[PDB]
């Protein structure tokens, strides 16, 4: 094998047991704490990224184009020009109401979305997130609406109940005052996130055009890309293809803060844990100084056999690297143990300590998710090894430059 | 007939100011290959300092250890390393063993630094082990053995590489005579056959008389040089 | 002479000028604790500045406290403002507040209505554009809407909006009728905050008449605080009889709670650094004891009590902790309040305003004492272990 | 006669059963003030541990060392500290100096431990330096010092505060003879004026015989007990 096995013997050369093994376990505890908490943080952020990917950006319209002047006479023409634009996965029309839903003497003003079911199935995974209902049998000519669960429970309404819907329906004539109050029947409950479910109510598009007494037109067109991170330029190009009356709205303006906050949280944890490993590698430096001061005689003997001025340095750098290696593994074991049983751990802490962590419609999700990426684990372990090596580098050079004859005589 | 290494006028002072004493002056050796020279002297009479100097451990203030006209001082410390590893074998009178290695590693360690592949170095170590005679306890801890056995293990690990110069600073002070005569005969065949030169420094007068031609190194001065003919 | 422990303790941590390396080795602990406290103070300062911005943008424009009557509205005669004085409160003003629904021609929204007397300034009046504050005289139903709210409804000066309250509905043979009134926009309010979305201002008299209150009543007294972050403590204050206390945590509490939570989460996520530094301290002594055992026994052969040797090592540990904490606090203070200057010359992540920085000395003091205590507990154990060792076993 | 110090049935074992050697067992002493008891023997013959037991540093398994009526067992640690501070002075085998402390503060250290004001302690340190004879080397670094000087400085430290009992376990290992005569003259001067008792352990019988009273302990038992008068 390698001639540096001598170092392992110095690693196995532990004498005066007691109060000298304590420093070893202290160093190991420091390394393990830093690495394990780093891994927990990185896995939690990756889980947050996954849940933002699935729960939210798969139910919201990735692009919006709205007519500024009038509902489109040629909405079909614009959409069937735009569906062949490259970098676009799908397009669909939609009409945007806002009105008063009233039930059980409770009133709420909410915005309403009217879409065509067979097209919105392609446009989004939203019907897949409905708890249970006729997500496919939802059709026109039935006076049916679907309400998010938050609005349903804050309105004291349930499945198979009747609600009244008031819409302004402004006209140039005198009928603009005293908004029209139609009746409707709720059919399903949505459960998307902490914020998205308190504002969405969906209606059939044909019944939408019927209840408004408007023509065969929609209030906007929704777009789904194949790649979302560059949706702004793509939607700008897509709106350029059709008439100039459109205005484009990209989700990125509304939601890129989530991505950039996740990235900055990852950066903050990475830097802070680099500092933690730096302090622990100072500990490693102290340990190596003790080792040199205690094995000066043995390294002198190694020198009198004709060793080179770097061999001793190699011995001690391998010594330090092994000492760091032990703690790094002793921490990554816990790091891998957690992040797969992490959610029960956090709910256990939540029941033990009567304090809610992320609920109450402030964070987009309720629980704490997780997903393990092995490349991140590899990067972290390499970082720990590099910091340990950088720490161990100086004591080795100092040990190399001691002459045994200088101190013996 | 000395050609390999020649010592001349070695001078050294190893104190601070005021008490600064030039302990050594005009120390010169005539050590020829194939000839058996012994250094004689008393304990604490200024013999260990130059003896350690002869290994190139510190730089002499004055005087030279010359190799075929090539001076050690001008060439780098790595050169000293291979000189200490492959051409010269130097023994401290302390044991200076490694408690962590077994006998095999303790004797093959210089060969390990000799960066040769395992088979021939292991065979070489086993050959030295049979010559020494301690094959019985090969792989246990050297720490729990007797004194003389540890000293002869040190001697063995010092003589594995067959170096040109073998300086042994009292190899038998803590050793009994039953092993002393055996190692003396062993080094006898090594000297007559392989031809390595021995500079054995010893205190007790009777064992000092056992060598052919004898120097007397007293108080930093070479006074007596007794020769049979 | 000064207590004997101090002299030895101070002298060991210095000295050894032959190499200029052992000093760095012994001061590694101070360096680590310094970096830890520096990171703590700078990050807490930045988060405190952000929270200060939020409280001046969210809470700064809404009633920070509201004192109302037990039943029904409040009568100003019963509880005059000059008789309503409390701790921490710097200003009291009559107010009525409510949640209403706003109907324009094209869309509908929900809003928060503030009925006030026009003669009194509000913290949003400096942001009021094209609007005389005194113009909100009663009987004309003058209403000022927020910029975002007006944009979403799409109306401007001279347009009417229907304001309705369903909570104050009255039963009649034609069902439950919610209170309604037409209102005339007299301008726009642009405060460039979340409050601009849902805050709308009306005259106090029309507002009182709107909630079906008897004439002359007002909903309550709005109270301003010098430091709202302690409203909970202010909730424990004795209140005048027959009143009830309400505050901002009814609407925007959770968010602020969340912010506080996030803070202390980071409050631990960086705190771990100093904890790790504490570990180093023990190892440092684990060096020094084995590097000075062969000497401490001599001090034992002198009159040094074991309770004195424990002190002579603990004081060295505490000296390291003190110097590290003070130096780190000084460097953090220097880095704070100035990071706005250093940041632009290198890459800046944030767009627009560079960075708010608010430093509260109370936080710095608390973390300094925490560092002190952690250093003391860390240095405790090896000192006791050294003291309990009898001289013979140390020698042999 | 003897009033200060009384030893009673000194027994000590610091290991487990069976292998337990009775290095001390039912050992009693007659330690008189003003006289010079000296113990002689070889290395590892119980010369060190025995006399360290006299300082109250350890707890004997059986028997006790009573000083003016206080047994060690009931005696508190602080009382032992004051006893070893103001009545007993002990010299280790080595110098055992403080490399962080210069010579002046190193020798004055017990005086500051004595908690008195600087003027008299500095005066005492200077007069000790006069008696030692190193007026030139007062503040230089012990690292830049030789052996005999640092050991004699240790002795001075042990004698600054005027012990009644000056315990010395081979104090002159590194110290030569032409300084030994002067230092023993100094000890005799302190003996004739202050009267402090010196308990000197040594290997050479020449110096040990010139002590007034001598016990001899071979293999852990006191064989010879001869006093001049």
């Amino acid at each position: 094998p390698l001639s540096l096995l001598i170092g392992l013997r110095f690693s196995r050369g532990r004498r005066r047991g007691g109060m000298v093994s304590l420093i070893s376990v202290i160093s190991t505890i420091g390394i393990a704490l830093g690495v394990a908490v780093l891994i927990v943080g990185l896995s939690a952020m990756n889980g947050f990224e996954r849940e933002l990917n699935n729960r939210i950006l798969a139910v919201v319209p990735h692009g919006e184009i709205e007519a500024v002047d009038q509902p489109w006479t040629n909405w079909q023409e614009a959409l069937d020009h735009v569906q062949k634009v490259p970098g676009i996965a799908a397009a669909a029309p939609y009409i945007n109401f806002t009105g008063l839903v009233e039930s059980g003497a409770n009133l709420r003003a909410i915005q309403v979305k009217g879409v065509n079911p067979q097209q919105e199935q392609r446009l989004s995974a939203l019907p897949s997130f409905v708890q249970g209902d006729a997500w496919r049998n939802f059709k026109a000519g039935e006076q049916q609406i679907i309400i998010g669960k938050g609005v349903a429970d804050a309105l004291k309404v349930k499945q198979g109940d009747w609600v009244s819907i008031m819409i302004p329906n402004s006209n140039p004539e005198h009928k603009l005052m005293q908004p029209k109050r139609v009746r409707l029947h709720v059919a399903g409950i949505l459960q998307l996130s902490g914020q998205l479910d308190h504002s969405f109510a969906m209606i059939p598009l044909a019944d939408a055009q019927q209840y408004l007494d408007m023509g065969s037109s929609v209030s906007g067109i929704a777009l789904k890309m194949t790649d979302v991170f560059n949706a702004n330029k793509l939607v700008r190009d897509a709106g350029e293809v059709t008439n100039s009356y459109v205005y484009i709205k990209s989700w990125i303006g509304t939601y890129g803060y989530m991505y950039r906050d996740i990235q900055m949280i990852r950066a903050i944890m990475y830097l802070a844990m680099v500092l933690v490993i730096g302090v622990a590698c100072f500990n490693i430096v102290s340990t190596l100084v003790m080792a040199v001061k205690d094995k000066s005689g043995d390294i002198a003997v190694l020198r009198t056999l004709g060793a080179k001025d770097g061999l001793i340095r190699a011995i001690f750098v391998w010594y330090g690297l092994l000492a760091g290696l032990f703690g790094s593994l002793c921490g990554v074991i816990i790091g891998v143990v957690v992040s797969l049983q992490l959610t029960p751990i956090i709910e256990w802490i939540e029941k033990l300590i009567g304090h809610q962590f992320l609920s109450s419609d402030i964070y987009f999700i309720d629980f704490l998710p997780s997903e393990l990426h092995w490349l991140d684990v590899f990067y972290v372990l390499v970082t720990a090894l590099l910091l340990s090596l950088l720490a161990s580098w100086y004591p080795a050079r100092r040990a190399s430059n001691i002459d045994p004859a200088r101190v013996l005589s | 007939n000395k050609i390999l290494l020649q010592c001349d006028n070695l001078c050294k002072r190893y104190q601070e100011g005021s008490v600064q004493t030039d302990v050594l002056h005009n120390v010169s050796f005539s050590v020829g290959e194939g000839e058996m020279m012994a250094i004689v002297g008393s304990s604490g009479s200024g013999k260990s300092t130059l003896l350690h100097l002869l290994g190139g451990l510190d730089t002499p203030t004055s005087g030279d250890v010359i190799f075929n006209g090539q001076p050690m001082s001008k060439l780098s410390s790595a050169a000293k390393a291979e000189l200490r590893n492959q051409k010269l074998g130097f023994i401290y009178q302390f044991h200076h063993l490694l408690p962590d290695f077994t006998a095999l590693e303790n004797v093959a360690m210089p060969l390990l630094i000799g960066k040769k592949k395992p088979a021939e170095i292991n065979s070489r170590a086993l050959e030295m082990l049979k010559a020494v005679g301690l094959d019985h306890r090969a792989n246990h801890r050297p720490s729990e053995l007797s004194g003389g056995e540890r000293q002869r293990v040190a001697i063995a690990r010092a003589l594995v590489n067959n170096p040109r110069l073998v300086l042994a600073d009292e190899p038998t002070g803590n050793l009994d005579a039953r092993n002393a005569d055996s190692i003396f005969q062993l080094l006898g065949e090594l000297n007559r056959l392989q031809g390595t030169a021995f500079l054995v420094v010893t205190h007790d007068l009777q064992l000092a008389k056992r060598m052919s031609r004898q120097l007397e190194m007293r108080d930093g001065r070479l006074t007596a040089e007794l020769s049979l003919m | 002479y000064q207590p004997v422990a101090l002299f030895i303790g101070l002298r060991y941590m210095r000295g050894r000028a032959a190499d200029r390396f052992g000093r760095f080795v012994s001061w590694l602990s101070t360096i680590g604790i310094t970096l830890g406290v520096m990171a703590l103070v700078t990050v807490l300062s930045v988060m405190n500045g952000f929270e200060r911005e939020l409280q001046n943008n969210i809470l700064g424009l809404m009633p920070q406290a509201i004192l109302s009557s037990e039943h029904g509205s409040l009568n100003p005669q019963q509880l005059p403002e000059t008789a309503v004085k409390l701790d921490g409160v710097n200003r009291v003003a009559p107010i009525t507040t409510g949640d209403v629904v706003l109907q324009s021609a094209r869309s509908v929204a929900v809003g928060v209505m503030l009925g006030i007397d026009p003669a009194q300034k509000d913290p949003l009046t400096p942001y009021l554009v094209n609007v005389k504050q005194t113009d909100l005289e009663p009987g004309k139903y003058n209403v000022i809407l927020g910029e975002q709210l007006a944009s979403q409804l799409g109306v401007n000066r001279g347009d009417q909006i229907r304001v309705m309250v369903p909570s104050a509905s009255q039963f009649t043979p034609m069902g439950r009728i919610p209170s309604q009134r037409l209102f005339n926009v007299i301008g726009t309010f642009a405060a460039n905050s979340e409050v601009d979305g849902y805050e709308m201002l009306v005259n106090i008299e029309d507002a009182s008449r709107l909630m079906r209150y008897p004439a002359g009543n007002i909903t309550g007294w709005r109270l301003w605080l010098d430091e709202p972050l302690k409203v909970d403590s202010l909730s424990q204050q004795k209140l005048p009889e027959g009143s009830k206390w309400q505050d901002w945590r009814d609407r925007k509490g959770e968010l602020f709670q969340a912010v506080r939570m996030e803070k202390n989460m980071m409050g631990l996520l960086l705190s771990l650094i100093v904890a790790v530094a504490a570990f180093n301290i023990i190892t440092s002594l684990g060096l020094m004891v084995m590097e000075k055992q062969g000497e401490v026994a001599i001090l034992q052969t002198q009159g040094l009590t074991p309770r004195q040797i424990m002190m002579v090592f603990m004081v060295q540990g505490a000296s390291a902790g003190i110097i590290g904490a003070i130096l780190g606090a000084a460097l953090g203070a220097l880095l704070a309040s100035q990071l706005n200057n250093l940041m632009p010359i290198i890459g800046v992540l944030l767009d627009g305003a560079a960075l708010p920085v608010a430093i509260e000395p109370l936080q710095v003091i608390v973390i300094a004492l925490v560092a002190m205590a952690i250093a003391l507990l860390s240095t405790l154990y090896p000192s006791w272990r050294a003291a309990a060792t009898q001289p013979a076993e140390a020698l042999r």
